[PDB]
């Protein structure tokens, strides 16, 4: 058997202000316990969100959502809340269970500067591979999800609650093991 | 310009 | 939209890999226009290891498919095969200008679907030792998730992909 590429732990290279930590600690806690509060904090009129697939509670949910006004679903800021409402209840492990998370991040150049004072702004790319417990109360469906989620963060618009915002949020829901 | 600080 | 741009890159990239061909030419490092403008080397992370150059990534891919002795795969089995299940792309800067010829700035406004910086996510499976069209007779199977930041290849767009957009950042995970 050929040998797969070696697997190392999370490679966290964010800038000194530790935004990746602050953001992700808030993100997964609120995703589980107070999900919609994330949007006013970090999402704005330009943020884009996709949920992709690689019985599944999320599958039936995104199906019905898409019919109404492996498979993909892309939305702008106008529908993010409504979609997030329909996504399964979750419990993620704590981020300090480090071996249960694969989080890779780095800062990168040449985003736009929303203040227009400079031609470029630095961005922060955060990619997460993790797992969570998913539940759908009505359909008595409970199980373990493996997922990927890629965030692009950048400077926020003037007046925003935080100095950074989410530009792009790409959720990939692959494996679902019933339990 | 950056809000993330310099990488270490 | 913009899936069409991502589709052509995706098809090129995993085809090179699956044909044991190099992908280093798809990175900004090997574009003179970007580099003389001062672009940094691509930021590449492979299963958590920062990899300094695209060339080293190609070498790592070669090592992964290498067979050393005591056992040997039957003929007709392919050492490594990547199958893409899904990809998704968001535009993270629709007014990308770095190393652009002024003419391209003038010719294509941010609404025009050319000067796009894209965040691309790709997911699928890695099969070790499987027959080239089988998803069942593998020795080992992994899940993989690749993410890229793609930037416009001015050289090509001036005149599908694999050359229309170049890789500025790349993270690979498999498990």
């Amino acid at each position: 058997s050929p040998t797969p590429l070696p697997q190392l732990p999370s490679n966290v290279r964010d800038g000194e202000n530790n935004v990746a930590s602050t953001f992700l600690q808030a993100f997964f806690q609120l995703w589980d316990h107070d999900r919609l509060t994330l949007i006013p904090q970090f999402y704005d009129s330009e943020t884009t969100f996709s949920v992709v697939f690689a019985q599944d509670p999320a599958s039936s949910s995104c199906s019905k959502f898409s019919r109404n006004l492996l498979q993909r679903l892309f939305v702008g800021s106008n529908l993010i809340a409504d979609l997030w409402k329909v996504l399964p209840a979750t419990r993620h492990p704590s981020l300090d269970q480090t071996s249960q998370w694969l989080i890779d991040c780095h800062t990168f150049p040449h985003l736009a500067d929303p203040t227009g004072m400079a031609p470029y702004a630095m961005g922060l790319m955060i990619n997460v591979n993790g797992q969570c417990e998913e539940a759908d109360i009505s359909q008595n469906l409970y199980g373990t999800r493996t997922f990927s989620r890629c965030f692009i963060l950048g400077p926020s618009k003037p007046g925003a609650p935080h100095p950074y915002r989410v530009l792009s949020d790409q959720l990939t829901l692959h494996t679902w093991k019933p339990q | 310009s950056s809000v993330f600080g310099a990488p270490a | 939209s913009r899936r069409y741009a991502a589709k052509s890159f995706v098809e090129w990239y995993y085809r090179q890999i699956n044909e044991n061909k190099p992908v280093a030419s798809g990175y900004v490092n090997n574009n003179a226009t970007y580099t003389k403008a001062g672009h940094p080397p691509a930021d590449i992370t492979i299963n958590g290891r920062v990899v300094a150059t695209p060339e080293e990534w190609d070498t790592m891919l070669k090592e992964q498919r290498a067979q050393h002795n005591t056992s040997t795969l039957p003929i007709g089995r392919k050492p490594v095969r990547y199958d893409v299940d899904c990809f998704d792309v968001h535009v993270i800067n629709a007014d990308y200008r770095f190393a652009a010829p002024q003419r391209m700035i003038e010719q294509h406004a941010p609404t025009d679907g050319v000067r796009m910086m894209m965040a691309l996510t790709v997911s699928g499976s890695v099969y070790f030792g499987a027959s080239p069209r089988s998803t069942d007779d593998y020795v080992i199977k992994q899940h993989f998730n690749d993410v890229f930041i793609l930037v416009p290849n001015w050289d090509v767009l001036e005149k599908r992909s694999g050359r229309k957009y170049l890789i500025a950042s790349h993270k690979y995970r498999a498990y």
